[PDB]
C-alpha cells in the first residue's frame, strides 16, 4: 500500500496535469479529505507489527 | 551460512519449526496499525487505519 | 440487618426507591470497558471490547 516514482513508466523530465475532480474514494478513514487547501501536512505513526 | 541469513528476519517474527507449503504461490507480510494525523489550511482531521 | 447487607454492595451502584418487578425472572449485571493488549513471538496485537 504505497507509491514509488518508476509507476510514472517514463525515465527523463516532465509535468503532470492531475484530475482533481475525478477523485475516487476508494477506502475512506475519517482523516480521508477529497478538497486539498494551501500546505498539506501529514503525520503517521506505526505500531503493533505482526 | 545459517547466522547470517538468520539476521536479516526482523527482531519481532521467530518462524517455529515445520512449514507445511501445498501451492506454488505464498504471500508473506504483517498486520500493522497506523495512527494519521492532517493538517492545512482549510483545519485539522485525525482518523486511525485499524 | 440494614447496615451489614447495605455494605455489600458496590461503592458505585447506589439504587432508588422503588422497582416494579413484573416476572419471575431478574437479570443483574453491570457494562464494563476492556481494553487488551497481546504479546508473542510473532508479534503484538492492540484491541478494545467497548
Amino acid at each position: 500500500g504505497r507509491f514509488l516514482y518508476t509507476d510514472v513508466k517514463y525515465e527523463g523530465q516532465t509535468a503532470f496535469l492531475v484530475d482533481m475532480d475525478t477523485v475516487k474514494a476508494r477506502d475512506h478513514c475519517w482523516v480521508s479529505i477529497v478538497d486539498p487547501n494551501g500546505t498539506m501536512n501529514l503525520s503517521y505513526k506505526m505500531t503493533n507489527f505482526r | 551460512m545459517s547466522s547470517l541469513l538468520n539476521s536479516l528476519l526482523p527482531e519481532y517474527f521467530k518462524p517455529k519449526t515445520n512449514l507445511n507449503i501445498n501451492s506454488s504461490r505464498v504471500q508473506y507480510g504483517f498486520n500493522a496499525r497506523i495512527d494519521m494525523q492532517y493538517e492545512d489550511d482549510s483545519g485539522t482531521r485525525k482518523g486511525s487505519r485499524p
